[PDB]
């Protein structure tokens, strides 16, 4: 990936995580469990969702085209327009496959960046109150209820409110 | 078009 | 406790290609490409195709007695012919501008069959009963529906000249013949004349015909030719005829309509009970996809025909369960 | 104490479309799509066009009398003809390799009129006082400026053969007409012969027309017709006329001069006292960007034309001053 | 974005910047104020210029092109001029849509790229000698004067000239 | 103790271009442009071409005596003209269908030349000795070896009628002539038929010939002409010609052949002992790459033709030995 | 760079390094040298040796491709044969050129991205055991012999056997 | 084409 | 097409 996070420092997929494109795996004393993250899920779909549909659009509906006849003595014609039609059909099988190649290798690009953000969201909002454990995890340096968890996914991660505790666990 | 892969999205 | 970042995995084995890697295996794709077709003749936006069947434009207009009659008026949404067309020009000749003339049919929404120059009343002191062996109909010797072979009558040719003017408020395909003898002996016995001429005129045609005597190679058994002509009398307009001799005049002609997006297409698929936005000579397609490698002859509304065998866009994420 | 990283913004409400999404307001633009005319006909790198106005190539280059006279020489960028075009061929009949002849047109950047074959004194014994009321100039019967009607003088209609040699330097454009008479009577009384013919020969070109008597529908009162027949004089070489009735001899012929980057086209702008390198038949481009999706129609260096309404190319930032 | 920092991790721009693209923003003893970082801008504004003037480049002069008439006996030639106009016409239309917007893309990107990069050069500058509190912006553990806040923009910053001090502050 | 990250560097001084930056020295790249050649004319697929050398196809397919002779049966892989081509229709007049007989020449990969017409014996009570000194060889006068000019024996021109039916089982190329006497004195003096006629009939052709008697400019100091023109005669079929004078018999017919991938081009470059896979006028290209800015004129299976100076694709790192 | 690792903040090539696109330098008591990294290097020859064969693939052979004439009174037909070989020439030589751009660009911005990625796996591998002393290099708190640096290569660094060690020496 | 957006570039 | 820029690469 260009971003290094899909098939990167996070080596595998959730088949686990349902729900969404991306999200967060938990554990605590509560239990554990998936949780997918609606915003850039969501956000994601648009994006691809818009890009689908401009493909589409681009191209425009092919209307009645049929075949001409010529006689034995119109054979330099007859060569002119299946000159004609054979050059409009490899410009547009070369666009095609070519517009498809480009925007597939820029769709992975795109959700491998989409979790390298996820992965940096979290990270910011964590400081040391967690370590990095690799594989895109984080162990909290103290105890982190589902509120807590939940503050971590939605961005509201109150740091001071557990930086005394993780300061001590830390050492 | 649209992707319907998750219920809750929003189409 | 911990927390991890994901994302999403499945069963998915749907394969994409891209710049740097060919043959991904993907969550989520969307196939662009259509390669499905029901292998039937459809109508068009509701309406039916014009099915020539057993024969071609040009037999189709000349009135090849082989041919199944077709009801007076027809409408269509496109012409089909088949591969298997072998009524066509039935005595041997040539089709003046038949390529212009098919590519003017191309945009006839409909046609009017009618008669132009009633056979019994239109010219006096000549016989309209010659047939020949060319134009064999259920094993006799018959002739065009639409055309009328002019002979000598009682031993003289008297010079011709008959007019009609155009009323139907379109346009009218006229068509006609000149009959080429093989030898000075048969002109003289069918049209009495050696110095014969046809004159065709209208507001905007105007031609002269000569007979040309030559002996032929036998093409279906007739050493002598009959060169075919048309033209389209436009609104309000008037064709004259002025013949003494080697006239094949015409009898019915043919009340044009313009349409859009019609168009002629060779087809093997026989017509059903459906409907569709999108024909090919192999089928009908039904589908919102921008791209198809079906067939490049389409008529309708249809996805852009490419040679491509696979396009196939990735949505979702690169698929790793392991 | 502190420090920050941040990014530009400001007021902007440029917004350009990208693959992931529409409808984004950047902090600075591009626009590359010159959708902007000034609705006149103007001057082409400083050469004026040719105007014909009134009346189309047919009838500018035939002599049609109720055109215009044009100066001797004439010199343009490009040719102009209106939609009002109703003076064109006055006398009913066929322009033979018409089309052919403007795209010939098209690359001609001057002509020069000039008498070829000079009236008194060219065809003796031959009248040159021929008009007719289908090219009607101020109310009374007129003729060509540029063609001549011959006719029988005292009874007789002379074999004349005349020829002219181009020392012009130039190819020399030369039109000519034959008559084709209603009816046989007429025939004889304007050319005193029925088996009459036309003989045009250069060193490249070669054509003999044969006169074809035949009543015709009525076009501006007229049951006659007249085919106009035009061929261009290699420098240095002869064209020469042979003909014993039936001709409507060249009067005027034209010096043509060639160019490039001329072309034809129909306006209804009027012609204003500027300065262009593109012009369309809307008005003229003074742009230098690459797009326009004013007309497909263009003469000169303008932009390329596209059916697309907005082309913007983002240059700054997203813009987002909360 | 692509790379997370516009509308990312740094929420909004600086109206108050108004000299350069990208650039910086400062609170000392002596004052506060805006100063653009002119290299990363200039080289922006380099490459873009580049971008733009090769899409206008690849576009060549449209020279003279004028329709063509046909009579009533050329109706096949007819709809092959036009054929080939309407191809032509499509194919253009298309090529310049989709390099828009490509282009508009992997320009946006771009931009994000460089003030990612810039706020990585200068988190690179300071280490613990200043802290991230978020919104793309670094609180010193030391007093910068506009000396030292020039060395950080002009990237001389003296990181052990302060460290000391940094070192007792942070404790 | 320290580990450091990097990358490669060496001492290239490729340069590429991009969007953002041009002119990037890179460590590697790879060349997508063929601008080399050899300059020479090679074998296609180890079929030689074949050149005509001082004439053109006019000339070769009518037998101008000044080139020399080919041998009876040839085959090719593409055909080669010179700019230095001078001879061709020696004596004066039209080349019928030229372009469209050249258009069917380009996929003709062979021919065999034979007597269709045996010279002694096949127009008995005529003429076949018939020279001109339009048609000079080696100083004296001759005439074209494929064809024959039949005239008057002894006071007398009798209407000769004469077949050919075709049994080479393909193709057969026939060529004839009509000529067109200034006067008609020269005319009495050589067919002593005022009313000639020429007839060239098969089972798809139909042709009658009436020869124009008028005065023309001197070209090759001939002002009488002679137009040139051609058929191709299908496996079994018959072709018949019948006249009373100025015919130019057929005497030597081309059995042809067809092929795939052949063409006419024309060429300064000389024939060498090689072989390629790719033939420009400019000579051979011996490539895998996909573009090539030599030549817009290939032959054989060749890179796509693009009008870019520089077409190079970086592989490696941007190049920084600092 | 988008990535601001080549000519960002590594800023000069190894021309020492002459058996790989990406790799290593190392200094320890035994000695110094170079290494270049076989898989992502292995990786990079791949992809991009499938950027170039697909870009050529695209390109279909140009069969027999000639001229053709036309008479005095065929210069409509001329002029539409002109403009049909005018018009397929333009789209070609555009479409080559600016594939050739395009796909250079995203190549460049791709090696970025390798050297990037490779340098944030060594970062992560390492922790508080080495510093980062920037151009892209880390010092160790800790003695690193050739097997060590051999584990740090091949992805094996074992971060608790010098983590003590490391801990003394940071302090 | 340049883009004169700040007073100091160099255009 | 082949790459072979070193030489132990698998070409
Ligand atoms: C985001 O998550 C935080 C944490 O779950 C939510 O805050 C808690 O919100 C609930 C409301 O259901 C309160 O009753 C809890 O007491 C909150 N916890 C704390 C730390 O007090 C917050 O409501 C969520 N919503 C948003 C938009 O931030
Ligand atoms: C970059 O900024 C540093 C800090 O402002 C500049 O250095 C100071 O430079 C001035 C010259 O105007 C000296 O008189 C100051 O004493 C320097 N400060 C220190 C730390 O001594 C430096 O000149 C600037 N230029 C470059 C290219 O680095
Ligand atoms: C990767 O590198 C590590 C370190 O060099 C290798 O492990 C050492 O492997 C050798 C085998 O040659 C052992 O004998 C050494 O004792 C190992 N060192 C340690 C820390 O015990 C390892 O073999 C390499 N291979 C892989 C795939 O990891
Ligand atoms: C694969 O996953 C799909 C959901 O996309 C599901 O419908 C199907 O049952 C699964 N099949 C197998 C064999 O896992
Ligand atoms: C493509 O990938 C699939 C999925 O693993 C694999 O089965 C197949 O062998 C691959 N095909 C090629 C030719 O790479
Ligand atoms: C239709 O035509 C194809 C040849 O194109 C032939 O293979 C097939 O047998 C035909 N099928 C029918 C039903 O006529
Ligand atoms: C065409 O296919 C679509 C997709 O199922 C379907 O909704 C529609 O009914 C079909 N139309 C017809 C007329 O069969
Ligand atoms: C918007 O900003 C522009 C500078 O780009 C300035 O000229 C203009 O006065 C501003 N207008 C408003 C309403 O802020
Ligand atoms: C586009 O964005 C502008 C700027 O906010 C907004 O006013 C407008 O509603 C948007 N239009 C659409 C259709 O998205
Ligand atoms: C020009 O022509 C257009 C039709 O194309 C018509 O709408 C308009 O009225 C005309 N204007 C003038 C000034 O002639
Ligand atoms: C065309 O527009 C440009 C842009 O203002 C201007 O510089 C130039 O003077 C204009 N040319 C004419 C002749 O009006
Ligand atoms: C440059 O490097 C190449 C290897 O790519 C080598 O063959 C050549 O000798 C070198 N030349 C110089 C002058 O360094
Ligand atoms: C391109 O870069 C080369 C390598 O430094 C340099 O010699 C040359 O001057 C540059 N050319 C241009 C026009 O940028
Ligand atoms: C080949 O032709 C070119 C003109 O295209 C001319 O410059 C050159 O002299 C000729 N060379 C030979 C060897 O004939
Ligand atoms: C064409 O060039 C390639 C590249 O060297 C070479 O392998 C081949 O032998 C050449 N072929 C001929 C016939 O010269
Ligand atoms: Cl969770
Ligand atoms: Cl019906
Ligand atoms: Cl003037
Ligand atoms: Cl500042
Ligand atoms: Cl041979
Ligand atoms: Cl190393």
């Amino acid at each position: 990936g260009l971003f290094g996070a899909i098939a990167g420092f996070i080596e595998g997929g959730w088949t686990g995580m349902i729900d969404g494109w991306y999200g967060y795996h938990h554990q605590n004393e509560q239990g554990s469990g998936y949780a997918a993250d609606q915003k850039s899920t969501q956000n994601a779909i648009n994006g691809i969702t818009n890009k689908v549909n401009t493909v589409i659009e681009k191209m425009n509906i092919q209307f009645t085209a049929v075949g001409k006849e010529f006689n034995k003595l119109e054979k330099r014609m007859e060569n002119l327009n299946k000159k004609v039609d054979d050059g409009f059909l490899d410009i547009w099988t070369y666009n095609a496959e070519l517009l498809v190649l480009l925007e597939n290798e820029r769709t992975l690009d795109f959700h491998d960046s989409n979790v390298k953000n996820l992965y940096e969201k979290v990270k910011s909002q964590l400081k040391n109150n967690a370590k990095e454990i690799g594989n895109g995890c984080f162990e909290f340096y103290h105890k982190c209820d589902n509120e807590c968890m939940e503050s971590v996914r939605n961005g509201t991660y109150d740091y001071p409110k557990y930086s005394e505790e993780s300061k001590l666990n830390r050492e | 078009x649209a992707l319907e892969y998750f219920e809750w999205l929003s189409x | 406790d911990t927390i991890c970042i994901g994302y999403h995995a499945n069963n998915s084995t749907d394969t994409v290609d891209t710049v740097l890697e060919k043959n991904v295996t993907v969550t989520h794709s969307v196939n662009l490409l259509e390669d499905s077709h029901n292998g039937k003749l459809c109508r068009l936006k509701g309406i039916a195709p014009l099915q020539l069947g057993k024969c071609n434009i040009a037999g189709w207009l000349l009135g090849n007695p082989e041919c199944d009659p077709l009801l007076p008026v027809r409408s269509w949404s496109y012409i089909v012919e088949t591969p298997n067309s072998e009524n066509g020009i039935c005595y041997p000749g040539d089709f003046i501008d038949y390529e212009e003339l098919r590519e003017q049919l191309s945009s006839v929404s409909s046609f009017e069959r009618f008669e132009i120059f009633p056979k019994e009343s239109s010219w006096p002191n000549h016989n309209t009963n010659g047939v020949t062996a060319a134009c064999s109909h259920e094993g006799k010797s018959s002739f065009y529906r639409n055309l009328l072979w002019l002979t000598e009558k009682e031993g003289s040719y008297p010079k011709l000249k008959n007019s009609y003017v155009n009323k139907k408020g379109k346009e009218v395909l006229v068509l006609w013949g000149i009959h080429h003898p093989p030898n000075s002996k048969e002109q003289q016995n069918l049209y009495q004349n050696e110095n014969a001429y046809v004159s065709v005129v209208t507001s905007n045609y105007n031609r002269r015909f000569t007979p040309e005597i030559a002996e032929r190679p036998k093409v279906r058994d007739q050493a002598g030719r009959m060169n075919y002509y048309w033209t389209l009398l436009k609104p309000g307009d008037t064709i004259i005829f002025e013949a003494n001799g080697n006239l094949i005049a015409p009898m019915y002609a043919f009340a044009l309509s313009r349409g859009f997006g019609s168009g002629i297409i060779t087809s093997n698929a026989s017509m059903h009970e459906c409907n569709t936005k999108c024909q090919t000579p192999l089928g009908a397609i039904n589908s919102s996809l921008p791209y198809q490698n079906i067939h490049p002859v389409t008529i309708g509304e249809c996805p852009k025909y490419v040679r491509s065998a696979k396009l196939r866009m990735v949505t979702g994420l690169r698929n790793i369960p392991s």
